[PDB]
């Protein structure tokens, strides 16, 4: 028993990290086969950060401009190329530590592990959610661009995030591995803001099931409610609405515990209206929304990779 | 100097 | 910016995990060079767990009773011995992925990353503190035995924990890698209680500094206190006494923020006496005690491995 | 069956 915020094992991703320099600028690259992927803003310098001419900047660059370093080894760049907000540095050597991988685009509300890196070396790993406003609440310092987010299925790494920037509020924004930003953000130092963030309701429910599995049931009551008497108290308080897929994804936890998806939907309604009255759930005095129903199953079942 |  | 419960990258430890089976009992082992280390209770049946005589149990086993598998490869056992609560199985192949490592015994209050494993394969990674009563609050299921906790210091993996058991209260107990239990516990299914736990005061201070570094400042006040006056208050609330050694260890964070330790102590004093008083700090509504000062420096300075 |  016990229930923790748990990351995926990071080994497969670690062997793909390299340092990419262009001029005075150093960030991280993802070396898969004979391609190093990284944020395009690596080729900017100084005043470029305001209205950079990416197309123009890339023309002025040689394949010889990009210094790529995998440990002691320097790698030779034989190509360059841009796809949206990502650069691809073709190199003469394919990565022998290249794992089974794919590139995917996650949805708002799903979670993933981040391997935070500096100078092509790993610093640490942590779990986070894509917020409904397309930001993540990460831990990144200058130099961490090119760090990626991932899930694992079996032996296959699904890469889903590459880090590009921090917003003025202190939250984080980035792209998929095809180089498209999550949310309405651009890779320019210009004033940009997120939509007001909402609470991932299906995730809160998942965490309440996790609490029951681990003994915490003080919040269970005799009552029940319906979706749209629940939604009444709810979106009033900037909670997400619950889709069909969401409930179907909660069945395994209601199966596990004997407690209907709609009947827990009611215990949550009441914690929203009234609070926790000083009580805690799984060591938290707030409602936690960064565990998906999949996360709970994985952790509570002992899934391995 | 927020483009990391 | 941002501050997350962050684990060490796990790849160096992932390449050491194997499966160990004896009879119908399977758990995890750690393969370093030509030895596999695992919990000795792998050799028990349930007819033995009342009052196991491990020496006597081990006498009856031969090398061929131990099945060790590293992915698909069977590793042949060519010797066995026991060191305290750890079984050391000599094998006919040295692990080529053995990192630079040492065995360390951590002290209460210190933190480490756990790589939770089942069937010799990794499930997930998360951070734990050794509690003052020598338990940890992890996430482990049946079959997780032999999962290890570790820190990475420069280039070297410091292994500090191997998981052995869950206590009746739902917390977890284990040994160092020389097989000595942390705390008053034994590897037997007998009624076992832990000391009363206490809050790790130095870590709460560390975390308040982390909060200031990341812009959370509402709890700051103009007051300063003395080590004696602080301890008179804090010990009523089941906090560990703060010592000069602890004040010294906070120096880098007091330096970073320009807030003296005894100034921050007056903030903590007020938080204990009046509560969080409806506010949050780094996304929590409780005082967090599982970041050490070194954890904060590591994460805020972007240390790599 | 808590010896994991």
């Amino acid at each position: 028993s016990g229930f923790r915020k748990m990351a995926f094992p990071s080994g497969k991703v670690e062997g793909c990290m390299v340092q990419v320099t262009c001029g005075t600028t150093t960030l991280n690259g993802l070396w898969l086969d004979d391609v190093v992927y990284c944020p395009r803003h690596v080729i900017c310098t100084s005043e470029d950060m305001l209205n950079p001419n990416y197309e123009d900047l890339l023309i002025r660059k040689s394949n010889h401009n990009f210094l790529v370093q995998a440990g002691n080894v320097q790698l030779r760049v034989i190509g360059h190329s841009m796809q949206n907000c990502v650069l691809k540095l073709k190199v003469d050597t394919a990565n022998p530590k290249t794992p089974k991988y794919k590139f995917v685009r996650i949805q708002p509300g799903q979670t993933f592990s981040v391997l935070a890196c500096y100078n092509g070396s790993p610093s640490g790993v942590y779990q986070c959610a894509m917020r409904p406003n397309f930001t993540i609440k990460g831990s990144f310092l200058n130099g961490s661009c090119g760090s990626v987010g991932f899930n694992i299925d079996y032996d296959c790494v699904s890469f889903c995030y590459m880090h590009h920037m921090e917003l003025p509020t202190g939250v984080h924004a980035g792209t998929d591995l095809e180089g498209n930003f999550y949310g309405p953000f651009v890779d320019r130092q210009t004033a940009q803001a997120a939509g007001t963030d909402t609470t991932i309701t299906v995730n809160v429910l998942a965490w309440l099931y996790a609490a029951v599995i681990n003994g915490d049931r003080w919040f269970l009551n005799r009552f029940t409610t319906t979706l749209n008497d629940f939604n009444l108290v709810a979106m009033k308080y900037n909670y997400e609405p619950l889709t069909q897929d969401h409930v179907d994804i909660l069945g395994p936890l209601s199966a596990q515990t004997g407690i209907a998806v709609l009947d827990m939907c009611a215990s949550l309604k009441e914690l929203l209206q009234n609070g926790m009255n000083g009580r805690t759930i799984l060591g938290s005095a707030l409602l936690e929304d960064e565990f998906t129903p999949f996360d709970v199953v994985r952790q509570c079942s002992g899934v391995t990779f | 100097f927020x483009l990391f």
